[PDB]
């Protein structure tokens, strides 16, 4: 009886689309910080000297 | 005991951004080389005439961003600038013209060394790294053992170590919460610091070369030795102590604190005057502090480089 039009559209994983950018342009990531422990005061850990 | 007073004897404009570094050499005392944030250096020629302590001699362009760390030869005819392109320039103090230009820091150079004599530049970078060059502009070492940023490095002068050695001893700090020691020929590693709650801002060793001064964000003030491998003591400043340097004639430990600038009498271990300029039309919150400290090769004039694009001397005038 006619004819139909047939449109398909698909948003890849930016993450896996290589040759390119891996994020979208507003897509920020933050690194977690690494925890540590600050209670060493004196702490002079001599090493063996070189000459 | 020593009643002694510094007033602020001249102002030196002609800066555009924060004076970060200051140098002086001791063989010429009337020359002095500041680099700010307006990726220029100035040479000031010091006039005891009136009002103005210095005058400008020559701008050295040629870097592309921040000139952070500025440091002047032993002879006082060359001197070595660290910037935020990564790269390192060689100026002759006379010419304008520049020599030579260190590359290879994958991160901005944030601080650099000369050698006691004129064999090796030593240069820190944001890339975790240490760089040994020799005066023509080659690396001749990369020394590795900081995982994060190294801020500052200077180098301990040898005083009087065993008649002589030939080994080049310096120190290392930065974001790893850390300082290192450093001996080269051969260019491997010494004793370690480890002191500071927050991570250091700026390290400084004793003019004699056998004190080890390192100041840090929480204010914390270390000084260790280097040559006997242990604590001397420990100040807090309770502000942001941006700089510090020793003098060569007193015992002392200028401090550039976020509020003012301390001085630090070593030898009573209690600081004996606060340095705070007048400005105008400020709201108390953010006067501009100091990034630079520098004393003079006698010990009689101090140069403090703001973040207001001015640097400021203080003449030490001792009052009885």
């Amino acid at each position: 009886q006619g004819v139909l039009g047939i449109k398909v559209k698909i948003m890849k994983d930016p993450s896996r689309n290589t040759s390119g950018p891996k994020a979208l342009p507003d897509a920020v990531t933050i690194i977690e910080p690494k925890e540590e422990e600050p209670v060493l005061e004196p702490s002079v850990k001599d090493y063996r000297p070189t000459e | 005991s020593s009643n002694i007073m510094l007033v602020l004897r001249g102002t030196l404009e002609g800066h555009n951004g924060w004076v970060t570094s200051l140098s002086t050499s001791a063989a010429q005392p009337n020359l002095l080389v500041s680099g700010s944030r307006d990726k220029t250096l100035i040479s000031w020629r010091l006039t005891e005439n009136e009002q103005q302590f210095g005058v400008p001699v020559r701008s050295y362009k040629g870097h592309s961003h921040i000139v952070q760390d500025v440091v002047v030869s032993a002879d006082g005819n060359y001197a070595v600038s660290a910037s935020w392109d990564k790269t390192l320039r060689l100026w002759n103090l006379a010419t304008g013209n520049s020599e030579a230009r260190f590359v290879g820091h994958t991160g901005d150079v944030l601080s650099v060394a000369i050698d006691a004599n004129s064999s090796k530049i030593i240069s820190a970078s944001r890339d975790k790294t240490i760089r040994v060059w020799n005066t023509v502009g080659d690396c001749a070492y990369v020394l590795l053992g900081h995982t994060d940023w190294v801020t500052k490095v200077r180098v301990a002068p040898k005083n009087l170590e065993d008649v002589d050695d030939g080994r080049i001893t310096f120190v290392s700090a930065g974001m790893d919460k850390i300082v290192r020691s450093w001996s080269l020929n051969s260019y491997r590693i010494e004793a370690d610091f480890i002191g500071h709650n927050n991570y250091i801002n700026v390290v400084q060793p004793s003019p004699d070369g056998s004190l080890a001064a390192s100041a840090g964000k929480d204010g914390q003030i270390y000084v260790w030795n280097l040559k006997h491998k242990s604590a001397f003591m420990n100040f807090d400043a309770k502000d942001e102590v941006f700089a510090l340097a020793f003098s060569p004639s007193r015992f002392w430990l200028t401090a550039a604190t976020a509020s003012g600038i301390k001085i630090y009498d070593l030898e009573n271990e209690v600081l004996i005057d606060e340095l705070k300029p007048e400005f105008a039309g400020y709201t108390k919150a953010q006067d501009p502090h100091a990034v630079s400290l520098a004393w003079s090769a006698d010990g009689q004039t101090l140069f403090a480089g703001y973040t207001d694009n001015v640097i400021r001397v203080w003449q030490v005038m001792t009052a009885n």
